[PDB]
RNA sequence: GCCCGGAUAGCUCAGUCGGUAGAGCAGCGUGUCCUUGGUUCGAUUCCGAGUCCGGGCACCA
């Protein structure tokens, strides 16, 4: 819009997960405002994530929203993302844009079934490391419970591949840091030194053909359309012509303008949460999943073999079997599309807890290929969770 | 080829929609009996047309409810199996857990519904288990999910006390009437008080207790007994026995008719022997009015439960005020109930304590998360709290939703309850006037009035105000019988005045209705000053002015009408009083939750709760082993005990069988069977334990098929226990495991749950699993249809009811069933057929002859028939290459009994041993009860054998003893048994001595030198271990299945397999016969896979004969080397190559086999070998 | 992105106490009621998700 965005550290991608009400929006708001109070920062409130009507009125936030704060080394990106299970999939989406993700479980709770459905779709939509933060400290006096908790969450990672025994756990109060009490402060600055330090800096896809998952799609009155996410691979620069690839017919446009958090950048570089103005569409012709991509280099598909794990009663998935003709959800990085599913020959029912190899048919095509994770989401549940084994058309 | 698999095995094998039909037929059919139940309840189950399905109300009660549930899913499972079977897994799936839905609800039912239901549903149990089996392989493999036992041949297991009771006892009472009347008493009470399964009187043992011990008995001592039994005793059994007929629904009077009749001539015989020793009719004023004061005091019950409308006003504002709450309200309280305000969490609790019990019945984790939500206080974190990883799962749920949807349900539940105590009163109702009715026909169908009767006694109240609920309750119960009173008092003065008016608009005739219409409102009329008026009329009725008293009807009217109203109004204030109490015992007790109680009562929580597995276990470790240990032979306890003191806990499943002998197969088997029960009842009665305070139990119809899995396993398992308790030295161990299951067969999900062999041709047996894979007898059937038809369309004189339409049809079925797997010669269908055409022909004529004519004919049409199908069923026995008489005998007596069943609706060594405990009975007897010793000594010494010569050992001495009529025939006799005992002690593994010494001491305890008998037993082992030295079956099963040449073969043979894996090529596999002849079967069979060109029948039969003649032994190999299964699968040329493969794959497991008996006769000749030495050292150590 | 409402024969539609879908027209209906699951003894019917269509809100790199 008006200034640069002059590039000076490493950036990264971040996010708070975690169950309803457990603290991320307030964690987000506080980390920003001690962090501005630390350094440099800009101090975004409570009110300022949590903006829109129907957000105020339920009282829970319901679109992800994203707040930037720098630390004297790295530059973060922080999506916010909702708890609340109606509105996972709008968490999967920001859970897609996650180099890393703070996983926030209140202390008066422990782990809830948000905490691992959570978990499981940041694993399934690329989070590669996760980081506690053991909220609401100053409403638990006890310490065995503390302990608990802790052991709790860290089985809890350790069951979905993430190094439970070496995850860092924050113990601190995003509301009273909020508040402004220094002892809780020191948590949100360690808190950042974890982010800091045991997230690594990624290692990021510039010379790739350029690709970017299309999160959300804004008309920028007197400007255009603009498509926003982070960039998986390569680099987009101004006047450049992509193709938007996915559920609808690929279309052909051209870059006139690459943003960052409302800041102009002359070119977009992999691993960046970037806007993208596009010439002469209409917002209807795009939609989320679709993807931005170099001209010639993405074949959309809609037929592929996988290896899919189902979720048992316990993990929160079915209790009862499914059969041939079950049309699921598919979730890959922003895409969500309804799938028909064949099982393997000598097959006729997939139990609970079961693992397959089965052969889905999307219903649109999209854009994927071999050693894509995904989810499966049925009835407002997250049902199985599986890797494309390979695509065949 | 594996859904035509599973469709054949449900409608060949399991035949599951057969069984549903048949099930369904059953119930629906003893449900609406009228003669076993009561119209009441036979009137719910009355259909327009039978297809529309049972249409469940909120006005039915709820046992009726139950059934109407259960008919449906039964029908619909039904449905959809024969739509499967004109054809599929899902739908078999659905089917499968319909079926289990409706055993779900079985599970929850009110014990009356569950033996109502259970002898029903106990005929497709087995067979769900075996469907879900089957839909079972039809998903991803998961190794040691079950681990259980392999169900080899569980296909071929497939499968009025209460009314008898209470007469016979009193039958056995009336035979009990010096020293004569000392133990027919002890004999009576042995045999009755220990009789048990049917005690839903809750008090029997105290009645056949009192009713003896008065039986056994100045004058005012036994007739204050007589009074006691005749006041007391017999008015609360008859009391109870009504109340259970009304719990179950029958109709009134079913069981307590009977037992009544059997009372009453036991007391009118008591008391004439009393009389004779020095007031008796049972029915005599007090009875009838003990009898009536509990029936009314039950109807008073039924009819208050059924007008209280509080609990559903209750449930109304509850449901009414969750529902309150919009999507606003719902998120400003995180849709959770734990954070709306106090008042309305107090409101919330003071509705739900009133119907929480039929919430939690349906959901008992619901219940648990309303309870927490309600009661908890906000303080309190949910970390500390511990919940359960599920529980949490239900906790984040949105609680409003979670709770509204029970909304439904819960008030169903509450209006079927009340319905069901206004089906009880109507109940109550009914057995009360079968009961009148059976009390006037009882003694002379003539009343008898006395002066003597207390005058009317108005009670009033003067109540506590701080009492507990029953206070109040006691008193209401008494005001509404008086008020019963009361009404029948003013009909009966109804009856009276109309009567009289009726009879003549003293000195009369028919004085028996006016003496009936008096006896009801005497004590009215007595209680206003009218006792000169009662004493002139008592007399004038019972031995002869009927204008006067006309006059005080009026009077006596307004006083029942003033007394009625007096009661009403202190009725109302005691039921206000008794409200005000409810509420405050409400209040003061805090709510708890109730779920997991009353699931842990279902059916399968009283079966969890009796920790059988604990029992099992403990005989299993400490009184099995060590017996195995104490009497099975150091040889035999080697191969079961490698620690020498401890079973070989490491590798209890044994799975191979082939390698050992007989008896330590036999033994191994048993240990498996007790370590899968074990095994099978911890696992059920882990999932059954409702005792985590932290944890919800969801109710769900998914969990029974698990359920229904472990019963098969266990029934099956204990299935072989009893085979292997059918041996004489096993007989006491095996029982006493059985005993410890006894609390198994009762529960109506398990019951005995299992049953508790032909040999014909190899082409023939092949060829009938294909025709039964690929599905005259049209023809037959459709004579059989016609025959049906005309006797169903007879509309003559001879009126022919629906019962023997059924019948017929019935007999139809039966008889097409039979002939089904006939085969006919050339000519005999044409006889069939003209014998069928002309009884038809008779039964259509039935009413245009004579009675006599007609019974000839089909008597001539039934001998012509019963030898048509005698002498085809020899030419099919004779074709099938199975052993005549067999299948004749069954087609003739099928025969014969359809021809019965159509004339009536149309308008062992045992032995030997009974004869041996016979003669040596009647041998004093007749040189100086009975039959009870001879057949205790019989069953005690069941499982003998006695071979061929100790038949005629036995046959002689017999013979001598009878032409003799001193020791030496009992010597003898004690040999012969003896010699028994060491055939089964050898037989088994058993230590010489213990099992020949039990029977020997039995049999000297039944009687009231020996180094002879001892040098006769060794002299029998000696030979015996000669002839077990000649024995060769090792040698000749090796012969058998290869011969001597086998290796030669196999080394000339594998450069032939080699060359199977160009244009010369055929010429070494032509000339192959010149230089590798096979000469044994299986090298036949190595030669035939050779060929390869299996699509040509005469390999495929040769391939037939092969393994006709290789299966004796690759049984024993595998269970699936049958020729049922195995047959069944050899329809496609590929089917019998992967067949030869898999038998050739087998040929170490055969020498494994040939192994194994050379094994076997090795400790076949140790264990004669240490019999040996036993009997020597027993004879050098007798001297 | 968040709500709301519809989808039943070739066309127009009735079916609501959950008990096998029927009226007109068109030329006597395997239309299991858009599809997928769940609850239920039983689903067009109740619950959820999804695919289209319609119209109300939100937002603005
Ligand atoms: N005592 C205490 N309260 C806290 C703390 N953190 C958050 N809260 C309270 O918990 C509530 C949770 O609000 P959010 O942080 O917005 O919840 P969320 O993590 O965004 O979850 P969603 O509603 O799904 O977006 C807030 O109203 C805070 O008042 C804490 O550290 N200590
Ligand atoms: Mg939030």
């Amino acid at each position: 819009s008006k200034e640069k965005f002059e590039r000076t550290k490493p950036h990264v991608n971040v996010g708070t997960i975690g169950h309803v009400d457990h603290g991320k929006t307030t964690l987000t708001a506080a980390i920003t405002t001690v962090l501005a109070k630390t350094y440099g920062g800009a101090a975004r409130a409570f009110d300022q994530i949590d903006n829109a009507p129907e957000e105020k009125a339920r009282g829970i936030t319901i679109n992800t929203s994203h707040v930037e704060y720098d630390t004297p080394t790295r530059h973060y990106a922080h999506v916010d993302c909702p708890g609340h299970a109606d509105y996972v999939k709008n968490m999967i989406t920001g859970a897609a844009q996650m180099d890393g993700a703070i996983l926030v479980v209140a202390a008066t709770d422990g782990p809830m079934p948000q905490t691992r459905e959570h978990i499981l779709l940041g694993r399934q939509v690329g989070v590669p490391y996760i980081i506690v933060f053991l909220n609401k400290c100053d409403m638990v006096d006890d310490e065995e419970l503390l302990e608990l908790v802790e052991m709790e969450v860290r089985e809890l990672l350790s069951q979905y591949d993430f190094p439970g025994d070496d995850t860092p756990i924050v113990r601190g109060s995003a509301l009273k840091a909020l508040e402004g009490d220094a002892e809780w402060e020191a948590k949100i600055l360690e808190l950042a030194g974890f982010l800091d330090s045991y997230i690594p800096e990624p290692e990021r896809a510039i010379d790739k053909p350029f690709l970017l998952p299309i999160e959300d799609v804004f008309s920028i009155s007197g400007r255009g359309t603009v498509v926003t996410g982070r960039v998986e691979r390569g680099i987009i620069k101004v006047g450049e012509e992509v193709e938007i690839v996915g559920i609808k017919e690929t279309q052909k446009s051209t870059c006139t303008g690459v943003e960052m958090f409302r800041k102009l950048l002359d070119e977009g570089r992999a691993g960046e949460n970037v806007g993208v103005l596009l010439r002469g569409i209409k917002r209807e012709e795009i939609e989320r999943g679709q993807v931005l991509a170099k001209p010639g280099t993405i074949k959309p598909h809609t037929k592929f073999e996988s290896e899919v794990y189902i979720l048992s009663k316990d993990e929160g998935g079915r209790h009862t079997p499914f059969f041939k003709g079950y049309r699921p959800q598919f979730y890959f990085r922003t895409t969500d599309v309804t799938g028909t599913i064949e099982l393997p020959e000598g097959v006729e029912m997939v139990m609970p807890g079961d693992n397959i190899k089965m052969v889905v048919t999307l219903i649109h095509p999209i854009a994927m290929d071999d050693g894509l994770r995904f989810a499966i989401r049925e009835g407002g549940r997250t049902v199985g969770a599986g890797v494309v084994a390979k695509v065949l058309s | 080829r594996t859904i035509e698999t599973y469709i054949i095995y449900l409608k060949e094998d399991l035949k599951i929609a057969d069984t549903c039909k048949t099930i369904k037929d059953g119930l629906l059919k003893s449900i609406t009996d009228k003669t076993h139940f009561s119209e009441e309840l036979a009137t719910y189950f009355e259909r327009d047309n039978p297809n529309a399905p049972f249409k469940v109300n909120t006005t039915d009660p709820t046992q009726v409810a139950v059934l109407k549930k259960l008919l449906n899913a039964l029908e619909n499972a039904e449905k959809s199996f024969r739509a499967i079977e004109n054809i599929a897994v899902m739908v078999s799936y659905k089917a499968v857990h319909e079926i289990y839905a409706a055993l779900q609800l079985i599970n929850h039912s009110n014990s009356d519904i569950q033996d109502i239901v259970g002898p029903h549903i106990q005929k497709l149990l087995p067979q769900m288990a075996l469907a879900s089996k089957a839909l079972g392989n039809f998903a991803p493999e998961h190794p040691e999910e079950s681990a259980g036992a392999v169900l080899a041949g569980v296909v071929n297991m497939l499968p009025s006390n209460l009314i008898f009771e209470l007469p016979h006892y009193f039958e056995e009472l009336q035979k009990l009437i010096m020293i004569k009347k000392a133990n027919e008493t002890k004999y009576y009470f042995e045999q009755l008080s220990s009789k048990s399964g049917l005690l839903a009187i809750p008090s029997y043992l105290s009645i056949v207790k009192r009713l003896i011990a008065h039986s056994t008995d100045a004058y005012l001592d036994a007739v204050a007994k007589l009074e006691d039994i005749k006041h007391n005793i017999l008015p609360q059994l008859i009391s109870e026995l009504e109340m259970v007929e009304e719990s179950m629904g029958l109709k009134p009077g079913l069981l307590t008719d009977p037992a009544l009749e059997q009372m009453n001539k036991y007391y009118t015989q008591l008391a004439e022997q009393v009389d004779n020793i020095a007031l008796g009719v049972l029915m005599d004023d007090v009875f009838i009015q003990k009898r009536r004061s509990n029936q009314e005091s039950r109807l008073n019950e039924a009819r208050l439960s059924s007008e209280d409308k509080s609990v559903l006003a209750a449930a109304n504002r509850f449901f009414d005020k969750i529902g309150s709450y919009n999507s606003i309200h719902k998120a400003w309280s995180k849709w959770s109930l734990a954070n709306i305000s106090q008042s309305e969490k107090d409101a919330l609790i003071k509705e739900y304590k009133q119907f929480q019990p039929h919430f939690a019945a349906l959901y008992p984790d619901i219940d648990k998360l309303v309870v927490d939500a309600l009661t908890q206080p906000t303080g309190s974190n949910i970390v500390s709290r511990l919940y359960s990883s599920d529980y949490k799962q239900l906790w984040s749920s949105d609680h409003f939703k979670q709770v509204l949807s029970c909304k439904d349900s819960v008030l169903s539940s509450i209006q079927q309850s009340l319905a069901q105590s206004e089906f009880k009163a109507k109940l109550i109702e009914k057995t009360m006037s079968h009961s009148e009715e059976t009390a006037y026909s009882m003694n002379n169908k003539t009343t008898n009035l006395t002066t003597r009767v207390q005058p009317f006694e108005p009670l009033k109240f003067t109540l506590e105000d701080d009492k507990p609920v029953e206070y109040y309750h006691k008193r209401v119960i008494a005001a509404s019988n008086q008020i019963l009173e009361l009404e029948r008092a003013q009909k009966g003065v109804a009856e009276f005045f109309n009567y009289i008016q009726k009879k003549y608009p003293l000195d009369e005739s028919d004085k028996e209705f006016l003496r009936k219409a008096y006896k009801t409102f005497q004590p009215q009329l007595l209680a206003l000053k009218h006792d000169d008026i009662n004493t002139r009329l008592v007399s004038s009725l019972t031995s002869s002015r009927l204008t006067d008293l006309v006059s005080l009807k009026s009077g006596i009217n307004d006083y029942l009408n003033e007394k009625i109203s007096d009661l009403n109004q202190d009725k109302t204030t005691l039921l206000d009083k008794e409200e005000e109490a409810r509420e405050e015992q409400y209040a003061k007790n805090p709510l708890v939750a109730k779920g997991a109680e009353l699931e842990k009562q279902t059916l399968f929580g009283q079966m969890s709760k009796l920790k059988l597995s604990k029992s099992v276990d403990d005989f299993f470790n400490k009184k099995f082993q060590t017996y195995l240990k104490d009497n099975l032979s150091p040889e035999v306890w080697k191969q079961l005990s490698s620690n020498g003191e401890t079973l070989d806990f490491d590798k209890i499943p044994y799975l191979e069988f082939h390698k050992d002998s007989p008896e330590v197969a036999m033994y191994k088997q048993l240990i498996n069977s007790m370590h899968y029960m074990k095994n099978g009842l911890e696992k059920l009665e882990s999932l059954n334990d409702y005792g985590d305070p932290n944890n919800i139990y969801h109710r769900t119809r998914f969990v029974m098929t698990t359920f229904n899995a472990l019963v098969m396993n266990i029934c099956f398992s204990k299935y072989y226990v009893m085979e292997a308790g059918n041996n004489p030295g096993l007989k006491a161990i095996v029982q006493e495991g059985l005993d410890l299951l006894k609390p198994l067969e009762g529960m109506p999900l398990i019951g005995d749950y299992l049953k508790t062999p032909p040999k014909q041709n190899i082409i023939t047996a092949w060829k009938k699993q294909q025709a039964v894979v690929e599905s005259d007898q049209q023809l037959i059937s459709e004579q059989l249809g016609k025959i049906q038809e005309a006797i169903d369309n007879f509309d003559g004189d001879l009126e022919v009811s629906d019962s023997a339409r059924e019948k017929i049809k019935t007999q139809i079925g039966e008889f097409a069933k039979g002939i089904s797997g006939l085969s006919f010669g050339p000519g005999s269908v044409k006889k069939i057929l003209a014998a069928l055409t002309k009884l038809e022909t008779q039964l259509s004529n039935l009413d245009k002859e004579s009675p006599e004519v007609t019974l000839g004919k089909l008597k001539d049409i039934h001998s012509e028939l019963n030898a048509q199908f005698r002498a085809a069923a020899e030419y099919t026995e004779y074709h099938s290459g199975q052993k005549f008489g067999s299948y004749s005998n069954n087609i003739s007596t099928i025969v014969s009994n359809f021809c019965n069943g159509l004339v009536s609706n149309l308008p062992k060594d045992t032995s030997y041993l009974q004869l041996i405990a016979e003669s040596l009975y009647q041998i004093p007897v007749k040189l100086n009860e009975i039959d009870a010793n001879v057949k205790a000594f019989v069953e005690g010494l069941n499982g003998l054998s006695f071979g061929p010569g100790s038949v005629k050992k036995i046959l002689s001495t017999a013979a001598k003893l009878q032409m003799q009529l001193l020791k030496e025939i009992q010597a003898e006799f004690g040999t012969i048994l003896m010699a028994a005992a060491d055939n089964a002690e050898f037989h088994l593994g058993l230590k010489p001595g213990t099992y020949s010494r039990t029977v020997s001491e039995r049999f000297e305890k039944f009687y009231s030198i020996d180094t002879t008998s001892t040098q006769k037993r060794l002299a029998r082992e000696m030979e015996r271990l000669e002839s077990v030295k000649e024995d060769t079956s090792a040698i000749d099963t090796k012969k058998s299945i290869f011969g001597t040449e086998h290796e030669q073969f196999s080394t000339l043979y594998q450069p032939y397999a080699s060359l199977r894996h160009l244009h010369a090529i055929d010429r070494v596999f032509e000339e192959r016969h010149k230089i590798n002849k096979p000469s044994s079967p299986f090298d036949k069979l190595r030669d035939l896979y050779l060929d390869g060109d299996f699509e040509k029948e005469e390999n495929k039969e040769q391939f037939l004969q092969l393994y006709a003649e290789l299966q004796p032994h690759l049984i024993k190999i595998n269970y699936q080397y049958d020729l049922a299964y195995f047959l069944r699968e050899l329809q496609t040329p590929e089917d019998f190559k992967a067949a030869t493969e898999r038998i050739i794959n087998d040929e170490s497991k055969l020498q494994e086999l040939i192994t194994g008996l050379d094994d076997t006769k090795r400790l076949k000749v140790k264990l004669c070998e240490e019999r040996i030495g036993y009997f020597i050292d027993l004879l050098k150590k007798q001297e």
